[PDB]
């Protein structure tokens, strides 16, 4: 609504400025306004959208984890009762986090996914849909936790299936999707074996395709492959 | 230290 | 208004949590709610108030400087006209920054300053009043710029005069006030000589009083004295 | 690089 009176190109130009200023909340609002213009996003605009919310939500997740750890320590045997403040403030941060995830999932469903027919757009948006359901799952504790997890799984799975059919094993989006789906396996779905196998198979298949790349594509793919390697090193 | 995502 | 229904102690407890979570906007709102309770602040609560707004406004200032630099480069001979977006977005950031400064100056005037009778509270609040008028001055360009600067100067000057009469030369608040008043001289009032003399005299007078301190007070004072030294090194 | 304030 709020960015309704600004030109699409102006909102894009301003998202890039807000990125430069590390003003990620602003960046995210500008890109939400740009999506709400109703036109499809270019590659670079998809990247701006994803970086804006990634940073916003990444700050909320880190805060929620600081607060969750405090809360847990207060619930330990021998801890002094300090009343409801930690739980209230964790719940506040948690609610704001869920609101951001719902807003991104809303933009995806209305109407980015349905108009995305190329592999690179459609896999990109489905990966984001898996990511934001995953951030939901990180804080979920009630009746819907299983459905949240399975919505993350299903979105990552359809992205995987398209990426396997339509993209080279070294494509950065294919590689980043597999990195995140492997994290989902490891710490959300309690399947560390699947997490490891996925990261390993993904890394190995990318290695064998490096030879097809220019030096700049090489750089782009190996950057992500290292994050796969970092996880395998941590997990094994 | 913390696993990577992107 | 917004924190009106929360207990003072709860708002304090939550400001400390938000600090831990680096949620400085939240921290600042909680401490604003605590001040609005109408009771005087303790030493530790004054520190929470000042750190919250310092961080909030420090993020806005850094963003404004990134945007101001871009704007200036766009106004250079041979630059391509990219329309009004940079100036609009700088103005947005600038307006939000001015709103934060006005909110802090409002809390000081209503009614922290008038009830602060001890040196340590009154110098602390007057220093903050000089700081927030100084942040105002950093972005001021119109009819009131001279009055803004002089309001910063006057607040720092009354803090200096009280601190000189009532506090030891090594007191951290006396030292931090002098550091900031010397920065004001250097980059706001265009008086680099006064800036240097103030930082030098302040450092030297603190050195000669170190001998009166415990090891923990020594640590506290020398920490600030190093920031005075860093500025003298940069400026000379 | 940048002058200090506190
Ligand atoms: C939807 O998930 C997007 C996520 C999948 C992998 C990666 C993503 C995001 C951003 C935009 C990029 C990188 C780096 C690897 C540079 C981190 C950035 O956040 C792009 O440059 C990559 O080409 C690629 C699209
Ligand atoms: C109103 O201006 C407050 C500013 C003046 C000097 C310093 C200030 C802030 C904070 C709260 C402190 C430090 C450090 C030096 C640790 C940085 C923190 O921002 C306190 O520990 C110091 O005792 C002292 C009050
Ligand atoms: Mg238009
Ligand atoms: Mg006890
Ligand atoms: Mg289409
Ligand atoms: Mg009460
Ligand atoms: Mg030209
Ligand atoms: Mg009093």
């Amino acid at each position: 609504g709020a960015m309704g009176s600004m030109e699409r190109a102006s909102l894009i130009q301003k998202a890039k400025l807000a990125e430069q200023a590390e003003r990620y909340e602003d960046m995210a609002a500008f890109m939400k306004g740009a999506v709400e213009k109703g036109e499809e996003l270019s590659n670079e605009e998809r990247n701006l959208l994803s970086v804006a919310y990634k940073n916003v939500v990444g700050g909320q997740r880190a805060a929620w984890r600081v607060l969750s750890s405090i809360e847990q320590k207060s619930n330990e045997e021998g801890s002094e009762e300090k009343g409801p403040e930690v739980r209230e403030y964790r719940e506040k941060v948690e609610t704001e986090l869920q609101g951001v995830c719902d807003t991104v999932l809303g933009l995806l469903d209305s109407h980015l996914i349905k108009e995305a027919g190329d592999a690179e757009s459609r896999v990109f948006y489905l990966k984001m849909k898996g990511d934001y359901y995953r951030y939901l799952a990180e804080v979920a504790t009630g009746d819907d936790k299983k459905r949240i997890i399975d919505s993350a799984r299903s979105a990552y799975q359809e992205a995987m299936d398209i990426s396997k059919k339509e993209m080279p094993p070294t494509h950065p989006i294919r590689l980043g999707l597999a990195l995140n789906f492997s994290v989902f396996h490891y710490e959300i779905a309690n399947s560390p074996e699947e997490a490891i196998s996925l990261a390993k198979t993904t890394f190995d298949e990318a290695m064998a395709d490096l030879h097809t790349l220019s030096e700049d594509s090489y750089k782009d793919s190996t950057l992500i492959m290292q994050l796969l390697r970092d996880n395998l090193t941590l997990w094994t | 230290k913390r696993r990577k995502s992107v």
